[PDB]
């Protein structure tokens, strides 16, 4: 079976792929990430990410949470600095119910006053579980340091903002960003006319965002942890540009993450380069982030306190060698075999598949099948792979780090 | 890695990367 | 009566000025501020600033707190990023007691295990009272952004550090920084041989610090306050250099702080320059900070959210005009009359007097009387006053701000 | 302004500037 793909006059994409699978599935990818949050309404998407299960017009916060659990589905909300998915699942015998629950979330949220009040202090837990995993305030400060206006808005909500969010400060948001011109009622395990029915009957309804003006800057977090974390990046390019596909392969050239469980990561140029001289624990890998307007590229650090500089000055020097022409072709064609795999393996699962069918539909307007991508990986140039790192090295630098920072250098000391 | 949030009604809240 | 001033073989300054006043007074200025705190022992001086009133060898934490209150004295601890004073007061009939209490603090602190434990959570209050006054985390981030190693250490202690300080992490500090080579047993209202007795009998005992390597950097604090605060600085020079006395007058040329209660601050070049175009609340003034190794100079902001840029771009443009020669002589000689006053008025009180008798004794090694200063204000050049501001404008910039920061610009947008 | 700390045994803890 093949993938339908359409478009209404309202600009509302649809998709459908009746794989004759038992487990239906739906996604509604939307552009409402943290970037469209201005200075006043910070952290609102964090709240709105929890605002599922709340009251609607078509049903209550109670009926939703029980009707779903009866049929046995889900209601998950993946969200990014760009996008805001309202994914679900179910058995295909009972889609017509769960669809009705969904669009009442988006098309008719009441966002009553008091249900919010119970829902705010949940954030102090949500925000807290993440930062047990220390990456997600290292990585946030990058966007806070590097970019300025839109993409610097963390997914998560600042502390002081909690206790103070307004419901009007959602209605204004929903009526300005859940708009049929920039949505995508994706489907799966389900037929196409069914979705074409519902969208025209409920989603047949009617702001913008500024661009990520890169700056170049550094933020520091002396927070007493026993280890160090650090990231060092430079201006990447957005997706769709073939300049992207040179980075995304240059990722695996340089540091990919472990492909072998408990492996020495031999083929990684960077991790191998650290392994000489260093004789203590560490780990390190590439960081590629490619948003619609812009992106970032660099690497991410894990080391002890004293050995931050002695590790970062392996990465920076190494990538210079990758920019000074010192490179081979089989590394690339080996690296492509990784990139050509992770794309396919990511879309192995229906969910990871579903993450890609629509993420294209919002920035782009057409579904690129896997084959057409693998050509774009084959048509890559070893003068783009280089540049690439030339853009990184010569480019302005943004940086952040967390842990003990008594021996961690700035940019300029590199 | 390009970290992404996820909460739910029944899936454990998580941090994709 | 005149001011004795001496020095022991151990490097221990003394002073004394028997003004025949009723109220005796003592100070013991010491170089142990936050700058000599390395990465591991952060916030230790904050704790040690409270460590007064604790157990000693010569007496307990209890005997001290009662013996003092009986005679009616005090035991105050002024402290800076450089210095750490242990000031006191009393009636002169009862000095011989309060002296014994003092040196048992410094020369014989036990710093027992458990008394610390009660004393740590006091920090969460101490650190909290200050930040009701929002300057003292704006101003801290400057030293955190601008300088790197030593002077970046805030006076106050980071949160996570609390609950974790070690007593050994004081004994090591005291045995390395409360040293008779870099101290100053100042006195006042009291005779000279008395102090010469005590110091030779208790203080007859035996690390260093790195230099403030300026960097240039910017830190941001979106913290929901209704106003804005911001500071914009550049590399100053240390004290003693006559380059200092050009800044310290350039302070009053530019922004001094209100000399008239509820005044329009007419003569302030900067505040007057804002008053055109702006028709809403604001306030703004110069920032001069002159430490032994280095210093800072700039100005400090108070404005609404939207009107941060529209105020800072008055200051920056104004001071450029002060660097492009546009200036008069009476402004300076008027400005000197301010600087020549605040110095004298500061040392009006015995305490403010006492703050200056010894602050010289540590960086310098001689007491400069007021007259000799007023010459150094008269011998200032209107080619140093200029740049001076040329160093500011052409110089690398450090910045920080707090409040709402949706319309607040970076450096580069200036 | 060049802020300075101050605590005590009997003077209220304060922040000079």
């Amino acid at each position: 079976q093949d993938l339908e793909f359409t478009r209404l006059p309202n600009g509302l994409v649809i998709a459908s792929l009746e794989n004759y699978a038992p487990a239906s599935r739906i996604g509604l990818f939307i552009k409402a990430g943290s970037r469209y949050e201005n200075s006043n309404n910070l952290g609102t998407s964090h709240l709105l990410r929890l605002a599922s299960s709340l009251t609607t017009k078509g049903a209550s916060s109670f009926k939703i949470t029980r009707g779903i659990e009866a049929v046995g589905g889900k209601l998950s909300v993946t969200s990014t600095r760009e996008n805001m998915a309202y994914t679900v699942e179910c058995l295909r015998d009972d889609v017509d119910i769960l669809m009705e629950f969904l669009l009442n979330v988006t098309t008719a949220p009441e966002f009553r006053r008091w249900e919010v009040a119970a829902l705010q202090p949940q954030l102090r837990i949500d925000k807290a579980v993440a930062l047990q995993n220390p990456q997600a305030h290292v990585i946030e400060n990058l966007h806070a340091a590097a970019y300025r206006n839109a993409l610097a808005n963390s997914l998560y909500c600042p502390d002081y903002r909690i206790g103070k969010v307004t419901p009007v400060e959602l209605h204004d948001y929903v009526q300005n960003h859940f708009t049929s011109a920039r949505m995508a009622l994706i489907g799966l395990g389900v037929s196409h006319p069914v979705l074409k029915q519902v969208a025209e009957q409920f989603l047949n309804i009617r702001l913008s965002g500024a661009k990520a003006k890169y700056h170049g800057g550094e933020i520091r977090e002396q927070n007493g942890d026993s280890l160090v974390h650090a990231a060092l990046v430079a201006e990447s390019a957005a997706i769709g540009s073939a300049e992207a596909n040179a980075f995304s392969v240059l990722q695996h050239v340089l540091g990919a993450g472990p492909h072998v469980k408990r492996g020495s990561n031999a083929t990684s140029s960077l991790y191998q380069a650290v392994a000489k001289g260093v004789h203590e624990p560490f780990d390190v890998s590439a960081f590629n982030a490619s948003y619609s307007d812009s992106g970032l590229f660099g690497f991410y650090t894990i080391s002890q306190a004293a050995s931050a500089g002695d590790v970062i000055k392996a990465a920076y020097n190494q990538v210079k060698t990758i920019a000074q022409g010192n490179l081979s072709n089989p590394d690339v064609q080996a690296a492509k075999n990784k990139l050509k795999a992770g794309y396919l393996m990511s879309v192995e699962s229906s969910e990871g598949f579903l993450d890609e069918v629509g993420s294209q539909a919002l920035a782009a307007g057409s579904y690129t099948p896997p084959s057409t991508v693998l050509q774009q990986i084959d048509a890559v140039a070893d003068a783009d792979v280089i540049n690439a790192a030339k853009k990184f090295v010569s480019g302005r630098k943004s940086m952040a780090a967390s842990g003990n920072l008594g021996h961690t250098p700035f940019i300029d000391e590199l | 890695r390009p970290v992404v949030a996820s909460v739910s009604l029944n899936v454990p809240a998580s941090v994709r990367y």
